[PDB]
């Protein structure tokens, strides 16, 4: 074993380095260049607040077990978390760093990092996916605290103490750092906002909330207070070890990436326990557009079975919404559930409704209309009744945005209609005006489809489509479909 | 596809 400082990091880069002519961004999608160019130890900004310098830390801190999950990892951005993590901790709160290798190409990257001070290197047989990687890491941990944190990460002054001193007031508080940003392109090392939450729209993918005027309002008695969140980032948290085992480590089912940390954050608040966001504690992270490995089975089907196990056990009712906002979802076996159903029931933990009140009040239930009201617009122009009922022509002017005459709906009977009135082709002849007539649904005369990607109003049965060319010499219009500025309609939402 | 960024200070 050899202390970090004397580890050969040029020896071990250097073995795996970008060639002339290479794409920089191909194996990792950051730019490996760059991070090959810097040092293991490379000094990085102070990004906490000042509050945050002066503070003594609480000094009988549990010592935790880092668990490091990787699968073709840069070599350089790998390394560079683990001396992070050695350098920026007290060695004494360090038990050990376990890197779990996920069937990486290359058993090299993390058997040479085994030399290393406090490193134990777990190489998984078969690709196991982040979430049974990190299960794996936490039961070999020897220490009472975990901490997971993503491969290409870098810690920053006195991260850990805040985040220990959390867990072990409270063990049912899971705790992560303010996620500083670590640029793909040039790897310069910039303090994310202290004004952010965790949160998810509908569609069930995590992303940043900015705070409410209030709730920044609320914090300037300590800004560096713990910001309660109603989810985490994936990619770095502290959790009592029996607290993770008892509440149900992760799901094992869920495959590669994706969806875990809604499902955690999910559990930890439904089950009892709190999420938190510590603005004394700074690690960077290199944040990434694509993926650059392999999704077995597809990287859209493997995000989406992994969120509906989330959804299916945790969500109640409101797991509709998802569906709704992502349908092809529906299209995606997800699996027995039953184990995380009984460890629901067994912690008596919350209904989703309980969470949306109390855990995450800002998100707003979507917004329903089974039809489409509003306006049919070409260019400038509107479809028009005129001001007339049955037995009128119909036309187009300005749009004015004041629905009335300009107000139309697309009906699930095919008709396009005006209060109680519908267009009729009343003659099929090529050039003959429509008219307004009551909707009755056995008009075959009242039926028309949206063709052309929305685009244009075709009579069925017919080859007819909607025409705005007779619009100054009597109204609309059937006309045979073909390429006419006057045939473009679109419906535009109220 | 990815966690995004969060904005920076
Ligand atoms: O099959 C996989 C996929 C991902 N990871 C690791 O899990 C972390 C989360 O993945 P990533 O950084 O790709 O996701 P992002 O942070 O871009 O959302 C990284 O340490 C990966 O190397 C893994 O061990 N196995
Ligand atoms: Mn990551």
């Amino acid at each position: 074993k050899v202390r970090w400082p004397d580890f050969n990091q040029e020896a071990y880069v250097g073995g795996t380095m970008v060639r002339s002519g290479q794409d920089p961004y191909a194996r990792n999608k950051f730019n490996q260049v760059e991070s090959d160019k810097l040092r293991m130890d490379r000094a990085i900004p102070d990004t906490r607040h000042d509050q945050c310098q002066r503070k003594q830390w609480r000094v009988d801190l549990p010592a935790t077990s880092v668990v490091i999950t990787f699968h073709n990892e840069a070599r350089s951005a790998l390394l560079r978390t683990v001396v992070s993590v050695l350098k920026k901790s007290p060695p004494h709160l360090i038990k050990e760093i376990i890197l779990v290798d996920d069937y990486s190409n290359d058993p090299e990257d993390g058997a040479l990092l085994g030399k290393i001070e406090k490193v134990r290197v777990l190489r998984n047989d078969r690709r196991e996916g982040l979430m049974r990687s990190r299960v794996r890491g936490a039961d070999a941990a020897q220490a009472k605290v975990l901490t997971f944190l993503d491969s290409h990460c870098e810690c920053n002054e006195h991260w850990l103490e805040p985040l220990l001193e959390r867990v072990a007031e409270d063990r049912t508080r899971v705790v992560s750092p303010i996620a500083d940003v670590i640029n793909m392109d040039n790897f310069q090392y910039v303090g994310a906002s202290a004004d952010l939450k965790g949160g998810f729209d509908w569609n069930l993918v995590f992303k940043w909330d900015y705070m409410t005027p209030e709730q920044r309002r609320s914090r300037q008695g300590n800004p560096v207070a713990p910001i309660k969140t109603p989810m985490i980032a994936g990619g770095a948290f502290v959790m009592d070890k029996f607290y993770f085992e008892e509440l149900g480590k992760y799901d094992m089912m869920m495959d590669v990436w994706g969806g875990e940390n809604l499902e955690i954050s999910f559990r930890v608040w439904q089950c009892g326990g709190s999420l938190e966001i510590i603005p004394c504690s700074r690690v960077g992270h290199v944040f990434r557009k694509q993926h650059p490995y392999t999704f077995p089975g597809g990287s859209g089907t493997v995000f989406a079975r992994n969120t509906r196990r989330a959804a299916e056990v945790w969500m109640d009712e409101y797991k509709n919404f998802y569906y709704a906002a992502v349908p092809s979802a529906r299209n995606v076996p997800y699996g027995n559930i039953q184990s995380r159903l009984e460890l629901r029931k067994k912690l008596s933990c919350k209904p989703f409704k309980w969470y949306l009140e109390n855990v995450y009040p800002e998100l707003r239930v979507p917004d329903h209309q089974d039809i489409a009201f509003g306006a049919l617009q070409q260019g400038t122009n509107c479809l028009d009744t005129l001001g007339h009922f049955a037995d009128g022509v119909v036309g187009v002017y300005e749009c004015h945005n004041a629905g009335g005459n300009q107000e139309w709906a697309l009906t699930k009977e095919k008709s396009v209609k005006h209060m109680d009135l519908c267009l009729t082709v009343v003659d099929r002849a090529p050039g003959s005006l429509i008219k307004l007539q009551g909707c009755r649904e056995n008009d075959s005369r009242q039926k028309w489809e949206q063709i052309e990607g929305n685009s244009k109003l075709r009579h069925v049965g017919s080859n007819l489509c909607l025409d705005s060319r007779t619009a100054k010499s009597g109204g609309l219009s059937v006309e045979v479909c073909g390429p006419a500025l006057s045939q473009q309609w679109k419906f535009t939402l109220n | 596809s990815t966690t995004p960024a969060p904005t920076t200070k």
